[PDB]
């Protein structure tokens, strides 16, 4: 058995991992960008 | 679309998002987007 964590590896440099302890309740996520050109 | 146009405290980051932007939105890379030209570029009313 190789005890490997998602943080112990190098793939997490691509993903900012934040622990949300209630994710079954989120129906949907959203984010708004406003680019002024 | 699903875009909300209500005003917001738009947090300002320093990354230049707009590398080949208007060609991308006229091609529709984004799922859902709103082109606001001129008078509608303000904060809408509460």
């Amino acid at each position: 058995i190789q005890y490997v964590r998602f943080l112990e590896t190098a793939l997490a440099v691509s993903c900012v991992n934040t622990e949300f302890k209630d994710l079954s309740r989120m129906i949907d996520g959203k984010i708004q960008f406003r680019i002024s050109v | 679309e699903g875009v909300e146009n209500r005003p917001f405290p738009y947090l300002t980051v320093d990354a230049d998002l707009l590398s080949n932007l208007r060609q991308s939105a006229a091609e529709g890379l984004f799922h859902s987007f709103d082109l606001l030209v001129g008078k509608d570029a303000r904060e809408a009313g509460i």
